[PDB]
RNA sequence: CUCGA
DNA sequence: GCATCCGTGAGTCGAGG
DNA sequence: GTTGTGGGAGCTGTCACGGATGC
């Protein structure tokens, strides 16, 4: 009973027992609505009219109003910007990806210049730059790569009070801090890293009367600030006055926030100096401890210390606002030169275009999108990756805290996160607690505060009027729970109800005391987390791991929706934006492996091009396939084609495998996994991986490289797959080592070997003298050449300086599941494949059906994730189908929930939502009435177990084993990517040690702790060898190779080059270091074989 | 710090790449083909082709170090170049 | 802290929404806490490695007759097993022949003290033993094999080239990530920092006088030798009094007028190890430090053999501080090695120093520069025109020479081997 | 006492305190502060070069000012700037605000090259990257002997590449040594047989990080395995704290005779059954084995 | 031979600093943007630090192993292995 | 920067 | 007479771009 | 050769410790 809203969406029967009173909002709205505010689109106009005041202003309109008008110091001239308009887009998205461009639109504005003494008003339309644009999917394209702007967590402007304890006698010491929208701050009156500031030396009070302060008049407090914060200059009477007037009263310097001003006026008074008086009164009357406070003109404020992690005092700046702030920076940097040109030039001859240099705004936008920590390479292993990435909230970055100045209380789950930031989905590693994901139903508001929806309660009556509350508004109310008994008409059945109050604590209050109720369970969860069946049965560690590992599934050649899922797979796949969706209801007029054309009813034609075998940012294969047939009538929103990890419109991150839970000969020891070789023969876990090799011919000192099929002394047979250009041919199968693009690089004459010198002399060779710098395929890689793209400087192809030609070979490979690959269930139950057994010796059921995967029993109980077991049971139920016996009534176990679950055909699609859905009793009931197989044999008994035969000896295993169907994902951690060895390779020019990294054919690092270990063994010679002739001895290593090749003993080791380099660095530090003999001076460091 | 990615990517366009211990040690070994092709010629004309082609001396210095006139040196040069191109023409390719 | 409302559900019944919510607190807090604990354990292991890596075996036996007494049992009318024979008695080498009063010689000096030996000693009624440790070892440079005893891995007598120092650092650091009063206390000990809650101790035997006041504990000892009376400052009521005043008296809390011996703790808590150094002697500071450190690792299920902690503690006392230079060029108040101070001989008093400080004060400026505070080390080395003998194993690693340990020892690396005549014949 | 330590060092060392003031700065060889160009024609250089450039520019400006006999205040400003720039070049950030490049990154001064976990000492002297080494993910091999481990064919072929080339020239599969190299690189079927010969009784070291105690590095005899994964004997897992949830391990090939001997005798898995810290046994049945028995 | 006995430090006197040096750098210029060649008397000058290419001088009149150790007079760049570029220090006169 | 043990 | 202000520590090994 | 008006970005949620410095 789910997915009824989405047309054509398959029928996934749901065990849920609660009505869904609110659908999932646009799971990308967090990004879109933000950008649509920034731009001022009609969408945002209507959305603000529906839930906002009558005077809306977009991000750019606001920036312009703030900047206007650029005025001369004498007030003689004034420049005013207005009416931000966009042209159409320069190039489409796929075009920008192909050409390595930046999807953007030209920005235009009306610039009105006025000379106050000539009356001349020359209006003009000025162009501000190529403003980068947000795509349908909510991303950006910069330099041809797709990027996401992750929302940032930061402290909203305002004043905040806290209560510390002094090291004197544990006295309760109050402190305050004022965080501004822009400018400096202060504390208590210490200001700008200058302590020892009496609060009374700058202007019933308990200690305000005690201030100690010795002065009278206004010049003392005016001169003390210039003598205490503006040093390096004598004490003056005018400069201190000027600075004090330009500190906080001045609006140019000190930017009073809008959100900040709202928060502060809510903290002190409905309607600056008033604020400072209220703040002093607040600190005083907080040192006392009184409940409320009365300020002149303001009233009704609770005297209380503020929580720094509360979501009513912690906001997030969406993409729109980050862009707005970068634009403000560029605009101020431009206004500087605008005034600086107003000064010099003559009036009546300066047009808006003459004094407006946009270079700083362009550079600001560019630097933001290209260097900000919040513009991130889009995680697109699969649709769920990108969907969560867009909805993500991180606290690091410019303007937030530091990855090292962020302690542990920052990373703690605050009670105000309920329904706003999911508490499960967060990284396990260093970034833990710092990167969360937006809750499913959550929604950002104009001020950057995360609101969440609740059903209104009128006289213990759950209504259908929904209301969105922020953390503050919520705290001030009593929120019922979603799984609260309610009779029709919205009436709590129980005398009282469980609820949450402001203290972050729960209570059991009479029904007439409830204000709002949760819209649904799982309201606190994120999208990924909401997709773990039987979540409540899993510990938070393994559940966090399950979410994180769902975001790592690799798309498989053929995708299969989970036999048992939540209700979120469909909506997740759709919002993610990797499936094609019918924008307008019509009739399929044509369908091909290439495109899909629908004829709308009003005669309109719309066509959709299928992404076919597209490489993703992480090598996964984005490949769409249509799921409509010619003549099919499709409604608006219906899914037209499946994406990479989707099936009929549902997130299909893995496959349904026949699992047996039992230790099998140790091959699944200590988390290993055993797979049936079927999964290889039938490609059940096979995936496609597309890599992009690139190579350019550029200008060198000795000339210019040339991409040529003619490479020095290469066998005609080796080039057999190269075209005339020296580029491999499409569809060619390339093993590791083959050539991909031939290239020669001008070589100097001094480098020619003596052999080559004589060869070019005797045979009268030419003066080419090049080196083979051709692009070869790296180790552990192979595949068919999917594609070839090429860019020539000859043609009108734009490339960097000195780069003549540039070719890119796109190579695909089909990876079969293999030993070493990493699989995992949705319950944080990960493991590498220990062995892939022949189907014949796999344990099999009575009917010869061999299991597909053997999961070691010893791994389940201690991890506290029996969720996988419940899933196995329900999955077998769904794979066999069932029929609850209704004759003589409906059994009590199936009475509560089951409505259309009383029977189900084999391979039925069922969803068990989190915190609702399948109950243990109902699971057991279904397990009792399993349907039989072909021969009318019930294979899995009422415990969920079944006898199995040892496919090796033939004898049956003595005890029944739990067999079932489990959803297993192929996580993007594959041996093919991680195997790496090296005998000898490139070294670093600085340390002369082996390069690091597989991509560079590097060597393993023998770290300090490894040398400790080696010493503990007493393996002196092994440690020396590892550290001298394998790393740094520039002659020792070549000697070692020469000795191995000629069957001679390994020579004695020399001197690590890194030591010479250390000596050189010391010397450069003016330290005279010197190596000495037993009794001698400093030792110094620094043909016949060739002639032979 | 310039990265290993940057170092290797630079070597991808340089006159000499980041060489291996293997490459060095094998370079140190003798090229049997050309060594055999040289050992065929009379060690006088071959010593001349050495002092003239491998080392690049001027013909006057070759006459000096050979203790022979210039004409003999250059005639040995011509004859030896002809011979070795004969034996090393199919080898050069 | 703990939430006054518990998780009444089992993860089989499925947790209610709010139960799952509250449980995430613990889950995530624990994940982050392990993240930090691993780094702290790592830094402590690194400092141990540095302060101890120059400690290798060099002789088979120093022949010393010093050692430590280990309890092997306690008697109650049948004998209990000594609580931690596993870590302090087992795997030692017996210093003095242990014979049962009115019995045969059960175990000979210089034996392994394995399971059979301990069992025989216990059956014969041997309630205690005296063993040889590196604490009381007499060798000059490092430790002798016999003072160290069995090699925990090989089960035999440690070989003459072992790097027992690094193995001790590892044995002590590897279980670090199990410490959940904890790892902080282990560091407070190994670094020899005046403890947070300082529990003063009796400076000399005598009679005690307590004085009560409003949060004011005032103690005064009248010495039995008649010297001046030792007055200890007032202590807040937070420190309850120690629970042994039993010299033929009250085997209970300290009461005014009790007889206090010299090395008796006065009030519950931890005691300053420097105070015990100056009051009871260095061989007592070693015992106290080893036991205190072992306490933490024992309260967590971690059996670290005492000999490792002794290998570490040894390197904290190798130096003395010179009060009056006297006839020598040693500046006063400077930390000088004990042998460098004995040979030259000079008011040299023992001194305890933490592993970090002990390490930064080594004779190899290269080692110090590579360990920590590179800038200061290098500047002082340049000023003092220091010269590194290139003798520590870390130094040789840096320069690419065979480390002086295991197969790097001179006797081992220069072995000559020729086939015998009888074999050369056939 | 404090102010005496330094004066006495300067006295007894023969180091004239005059050194503490410099009239000439030393410039480190260019190879130790390299310069390269990346994809895009742009150039990358070591911070050093930029600090040296600032020092040299300000020095030339001071010379030009001294020649132009400018006001004493201007020349004093230039001298202060020169002192500050040399301080940056030496220990940037130590005094005043650090010198920043693009992005406000404090440039790595000459002192930064010696300090830290990633400085010269800890990062390049106490541990380095080595040849004849590899990495890959580990999976349990139950059929293994405690003294055995399974190496992927390709891994072993790459590690022993010189050995296999030598045995390929011994036999007449390859004409010369260059041809033996080309053959081993193409993976010609002749190599495989030869490979199993070279690997005979040739130990290899396996390591898993973090290396907490020495058992974190253990020696094994390798046997060729089908796949691209390292097979690890289960009993040793305890020693490595290794479970097969995806961790990987590194392989090192001892070359010298003494190295192979240390691997066979000192670090052989079979010889390291017991915990060097407690004497208890580690290579002991752990979970499944236990239940089985 | 890796058998040193001791290693010693000491503050360097300007005399030591100049004895070390192979020439003083004078200009901020590093390399010619066009020819990718080290500007002379700059932080990459080959006259003092060393030759970029084996046995090749700056101007080019000398490029062959025939004359090793020769000191070119046109541009004053020793003709030796470029390895020395890692071991030849410069200096600046304050 | 993110991620794996 | 010391109270602050600063300067030093804070796990290892792996992968992309 | 420079001749009308002129203070910038950066932390900025870390902690625990030991010893010059500085009033
Ligand atoms: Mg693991
Ligand atoms: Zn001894
Ligand atoms: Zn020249």
């Amino acid at each position: 009973s789910s997915n009824n809203s989405v047309p054509g969406a398959p029928n996934r029967v749901s065990f849920a027992k609660l009505r869904e009173p609110l659908e999932v909002p646009g799971l990308l709205d967090v990004q879109t609505d933000s950008f649509e505010w920034l731009i001022g689109s009609p969408r945002w106009r209507e959305s603000a009219a529906e839930r906002g005041d009558v005077n809306p202003v977009g991000g750019l309109e606001e920036v312009l109003y703030e900047l206007s008008p650029i005025e001369d110091f004498s007030g003689s001239m004034s420049l005013s910007f207005s009416d931000p308009r966009f042209d159409d887009v320069k190039a489409p998205v796929d075009e920008c990806k192909d050409k390595d461009m930046t999807y953007a639109a030209p920005l235009f504005v009306t610039a009105e210049f006025i000379n106050n003494n000539t009356g001349e008003i020359k209006s003009q339309t000025v162009f501000m730059g190529d403003f980068p644009m947000m795509t349908e999917k909510g991303t950006f394209i910069i330099n041809g790569t797709e990027r996401v702007v992750v929302s940032q967590l930061v402290r909203s402007p305002g004043v905040y009070f806290d209560e510390t304890i002094d090291k004197s006698t544990d006295k309760t010491l109050h402190s305050v801090k004022v965080i501004p929208s822009r400018g400096a701050w202060l504390e208590f009156v210490r200001i700008d890293r200058k302590r020892r500031q009496p609060v009374t030396v700058l202007l019933f009070s308990e200690i305000m009367r005690s201030t100690k302060d010795n002065t009278v008049g206004t010049d003392e407090a005016l001169l003390d600030i210039y003598r205490k914060l503006r040093p390096g200059e004598p004490p003056t009477k005018e400069s201190a006055q000027t600075l004090l007037e330009n500190l906080f009263f001045k609006e140019k310097r000190y930017d009073l926030a809008r959100v900040g001003r709202y928060k502060v006026n809510k903290k002190l008074g409905l309607h600056t100096e008033e604020d400072v008086v209220a703040t002093i009164e607040y600190l005083v009357r907080l040192h006392e401890g009184q409940t409320t406070m009365t300020v002149p003109g303001g009233v009704e404020v609770p005297v209380e210390t503020d929580d720094i992690d509360h979501f009513g005092n912690r906001r997030l700046r969406t993409v729109g606002e980050l862009i707005q702030n970068q634009i403000r920076v560029g605009m101020s940097r431009m206004e500087r030169v605008v005034r600086e040109r107003m000064t010099t030039q003559d009036v009546e001859a300066i047009t808006p275009q003459t004094l407006i240099n946009i270079r700083p705004v362009v550079a600001a936008i560019k630097e933001f999108f290209g260097t900000s920590q919040l513009s991130q390479f889009m995680d697109q292993n699969n649709p769920l990756s990108g969907l969560t990435h867009k909805r993500r909230l991180s606290a690091l970055g410019p303007g937030g805290l530091s990855r090292e100045r962020a302690g542990l209380e920052v990373r703690d789950v605050h009670p105000s996160h309920y329904g706003r930031m999911c508490p499960i989905e967060t990284p396990e590693g260093p970034n833990i607690g710092l990167i969360g994901s937006l809750s499913v139903y959550a929604r950002v508001n104009p001020f950057g505060f995360i609101e969440t929806p609740y059903r209104k309660v009128v006289d213990g009556v759950v209504s259908d009027e929904i209301v969105y509350l922020t953390a503050d508004e919520e705290d001030r109310h009593v929120v019922a729970q979603a799984n609260s008994p309610i009779d029709a008409d919205g009436r709590f059945v129980e005398p009282r109800v469980l609820v949450r109050r402001k203290a972050g604590e729960v209570e059991y209050v009479p029904s007439s005391e409830v204000d709002y109720m949760d819209v649904s369970p799982r309201q606190m969860v994120s999208v990924a987390t909401a997709m773990i069946p039987f979540l409540e049965h899993d510990d938070a560690n393994r559940a966090l791991m399950g979410a994180n590992m769902q975001r790592q599934a690799v798309p498989l050649v053929r995708s299969e929706a989970p036999l048992v899922g939540t209700g979120m797979e469909l909506r997740a796949a759709i919002d993610a934006g990797d499936v094609v969706v019918a924008e307008e209801s019509g009739v399929i007029e044509e369908v091909s492996a290439d495109y899909i054309t629908v004829m709308h009813d009003n005669g309109t034609r719309r066509t959709y091009r299928m992404r076919k075998f597209a490489r993703s940012n992480h090598g996964t294969c984005a490949n769409q396939c249509p799921i409509v047939d010619a003549g099919d009538r499709v409604e608006a929103g219906q899914v037209i084609a499946d994406g990479p990890c989707t099936d009929d419109g549902e997130m299909a991150l893995g496959k349904n495998l026949l699992v047996a839970i039992m230790p099998w000969e140790g091959h699944n020891y200590e988390d290993a996994i055993i797979l049936s070789n079927r999964l290889v023969e039938e490609d059940v876990l096979t995936s496609i991986h597309i890599e992009e090799h690139e190579i350019d011919a550029r200008d060198t000192k000795l000339g210019a490289e040339e991409i040529t099929r003619d490479i020095p002394n290469i066998s005609d047979e080796v080039l057999a797959d190269l075209d005339e250009r020296g580029i491999v041919r499409i569809g060619a199968e390339v093993r590791d080592g083959d050539i991909l693009v031939g290239k020669v690089t001008p070589k100097g004459e001094t480098e020619l070997t003596p052999e080559e010198r004589l060869l070019r002399a005797i045979f009268g060779e030419k003066a080419r003298e090049v080196r083979d710098t051709s692009l070869k395929v790296p180790h552990g890689e192979s595949g068919k050449v999917i594609g070839i793209r090429v860019f020539s400087r000859e043609d009108e192809d734009e490339l960097p300086a000195g780069v003549n030609e540039l070719v890119r070979v796109y190579v695909a490979q089909k990876r079969k599941i293999s030993d070493g690959d990493k699989l995992a269930g949705r319950h944080g139950n990960k493991g590498v494949i220990g062995k892939i057994l022949p189907v014949e010796d796999m344990p099999f059921l009575a009917d010869g059906t061999p299991v597909d995967i053997i999961l070691n029993t010893h791994g389940v109980p201690r991890r506290m994730n029996i969720g996988q077991i419940l899933e196995t049971h329900l999955g077998w139920c769904a794979h066999s189908g069932w029929k609850v016996d209704a004759a003589k009534g409906v059994p009590d176990w199936a009475a509560r929930l089951p409505d259309e679950l009383l029977e189900a055909q084999p391979n039925a699609i069922v969803s068990t939502p989190v915190f609702d859905g399948a109950q243990e009793a109902e699971l057991q009931g279904l397990l009792s009435c399993t349907l039989p197989n072909r021969d009318g044999d019930v294979l899995v008994d009422a415990d969920g177990k079944a006898m199995l035969f040892d496919g090796r000896s033939g004898e049956p295993f003595p005890y029944p084993v739990t067999v079932g169907y489990m959803y297993i994902m192929k996580l993007h951690h594959l041996v093919d990517d991680k195997i790496h060895a090296r005998s000898t390779g490139p070294y670093s020019m600085i340390t002369q040690q082996p390069l690091g990294g597989k991509a560079q054919f590097g060597g393993q690092r023998f770290g300090e702790m490894e040398c400790w270990a080696m010493q503990a063994y007493g393996a002196a010679y092994t440690l020396q060898e590892l550290l001298t002739i394998k790393s740094d001895d520039t002659v020792g290593r070549v000697k070692v190779y020469e000795a191995i090749v000629k069957g001679e003993n390994i020579p004695e080791p020399g001197i690590p080059e890194s030591f010479k380099v250390l000596l050189k660095e010391l010397q450069s530090l003016c330290l005279n270091v010197e190596v000495l003999s037993s009794d001698g001076a400093a030792i110094e460091l620094r043909l016949e074989r060739a002639a032979a | 710090q310039i990265t290993d990615w940057q170092l290797a990517s630079n070597a991808e366009h340089s006159s000499t790449g980041l060489r291996s211990a293997e490459v060095e040690a094998l370079e140190a070994l003798p090229d049997t083909e050309i060594k055999e092709a040289l050992q065929a010629l009379p060690e006088e004309f071959r010593m001349a082709v050495y002092y003239a082609d491998v080392e690049g001396f001027p013909y006057k210095e070759i006459a000096e170090i050979m203790d022979t006139p210039i004409g003999t040196v250059m005639s040995r040069l011509h004859r030896g170049r002809r011979q070795l191109r004969g034996l090393l023409a199919d080898v050069a390719r | 802290e703990f939430i006054p409302r518990p998780v009444k559900s089992s993860f089989r019944e499925g947790l209610t929404v709010l139960e799952y919510f509250i449980n995430t607190h613990g889950a995530r807090k624990g994940l982050a806490d392990t993240a930090l604990r691993t780094a702290d354990s790592g830094y402590l292991t690194r400092r141990l490695v540095d302060v101890s890596q120059d400690v290798i075996v060099r002789e088979h036996d120093c022949q010393t007759e010093r050692g430590i007494v280990v309890e092997l049992a306690e008697r109650a009318p049948t004998l209990i097993r000594d609580p931690y024979i596993e870590t302090s008695a087992y795997a030692r080498t017996l210093g003095t022949d242990a014979v049962d009063e009115a019995g045969n010689v059960i175990v000979e000096r210089g034996q392994d003290l394995g399971d059979p030996e301990i069992d025989a000693l216990l059956a014969a009624g041997i309630t205690q033993v005296k063993v040889r440790s590196v604490l009381t070892c007499a060798t000059s440079t490092g430790v002798c094999a016999t003072c160290y005893g069995r090699s925990m891995a090989t089960g035999k007598l440690v070989d003459i080239g072992e790097a027992v120092g690094i193995v001790a650092a590892q044995s002590i650091g590897e279980p670090g990530t199990q410490l959940t009063g904890g790892l902080p206390r282990v560091q407070e000990l190994f670094e020899a920092r005046v403890p947070r809650g300082k529990a003063p101790i009796a400076d000399v035997t005598g009679r005690v006088r307590l004085e009560d006041g409003e949060r004011f504990y005032k103690i005064t000892i009248v010495p039995d030798d008649g010297g001046e009376e030792v007055v200890y400052d007032k202590i807040s009521k937070r420190q309850r009094l120690r629970v042994f005043k039993h010299e033929d008296g009250s085997e209970r809390v300290l009461s005014d007028g009790d007889h206090v011996e010299v090395g008796q703790q006065l009030m519950e808590g931890s005691a300053d190890p420097h105070e015990v150094l100056r009051v009871q002697g260095p061989r007592e500071v070693q015992i106290h430090l080893v036991r205190e450190v072992q306490e933490v690792y024992r309260a967590q299920g971690v059996s670290i053999h005492d000999k490792h902690i002794e290998v570490i503690v040894r390197q904290m006392l190798r130096r003395v501080t010179i009060i009056d230079s006297g006839s020598t060029e040693f500046l006063p108040g400077s930390l000088i090695d004990r042998a460098e101070f004995e040979a030259e001989n000079a008011a040299g008093r023992p001194v305890l120093m933490g592993i970090t400080k002990a390490s930064l004060a080594t004779d190899s400026w290269l080692s110090a520069a590579s360990f920590q505070e590179t800038t200061r080390v290098l500047t002082d080395a340049a000023i003092n025109c220091r010269s590194d003998k290139l003798n520590g194993l870390k130094e040789n690693v840096i320069i690419g020479k065979l480390i002086p340990a295991g197969t790097g020892i001179n006797r081992y690396r220069n072995i000559a081997v020729q086939p015998t005549e009888e074999a050369r014949a056939a | 006492l404090k102010r005496l330590k330094v004066v006495a060092a300067f006295q007894q060392s023969g180091n004239s305190p005059m050194g503490m003031v410099l009239d000439a700065v030393p410039v480190i060889p260019p190879e130790l502060r390299p310069m390269v160009q990346l994809d895009g024609g742009r150039f990358a250089t070591s911070d050093l070069n930029d600090l040296y450039r600032r020092v040299i520019n300000r020095n030339n400006r001071l010379k030009r000012l001294i020649d132009l006999g400018a006001p004493e205040i201007i020349v004093n400003n230039e001298k202060r700037m020169l002192q500050e720039s040399v301080d940056a070049l030496f220990d940037n950030g130590r005094r005043g605000r650090p010198v920043t490049g693009p992005g406000n990154r404090p440039l790595k001064s000459l002192s930064d090259l010696l300090k830290g976990k990633q400085g010269r000492f800890r990062q390049n002297l106490l541990g380095k990257r080595v040849d004849y080494s590899g990495r890959s993910v580990i999976v349990v091999g139950p059929q293994l002997k405690l003294h055995q481990c399974g190496l992927p064919k390709l891994m072993a072929l790459e590690l022993f590449k010189p050995f296999v080339m030598k045995r390929l020239v011994d036999l007449n599969h390859a004409q010369n040594i260059k041809s033996a190299k080309r053959m081993v690189e193409r993976q010609r079927p002749q190599v495989w047989d030869v490979l199993e010969e070279v690997i005979a009784e040739h130990p290899v070291l396996l390591n898993r990080a973090p290396t907490l105690h020495r058992l974190g590095i253990q020696a094994f005899e390798p046997m060729l395995v089908e796949g691209k994964a390292i097979q690890l004997h289960p009993l040793v897992c305890e020693a490595f704290n290794a479970d097969f949830d995806g961790d990987q391990m590194a392989v090192h090939l001892p070359l010298s005779a003494e190295a192979q001997a240390e691997a066979r005798i000192l670090m052989l898995s079979s010889n390291n059954i017991l915990s060097p810290a407690s004497g208890r046994p580690l290579a002991m049945p752990r979970l499944d084995m236990v239940t089985g028995l | 031979v890796n058998f040193f006995d001791e290693l010693r430090i000491g503050l360097a006197t300007a005399e030591d600093i100049r004895q070390w040096s192979y020439g003083e750098v004078k200009k901020p210029e590093t390399i010619n943007y066009r020819t990718l060649k080290p500007e002379k008397d700059g932080l990459f000058c080959e006259k003092i630090f060393g030759p970029t290419r084996d046995w090749e001088c700056y101007c080019g009149k000398y490029k062959r192993v025939r004359f090793k150790g020769i000191i070119c007079e046109r541009c004053g760049v020793e003709v030796t292995r470029a390895k020395v570029r890692r071991e030849r220090m410069g200096h600046i006169e304050l």
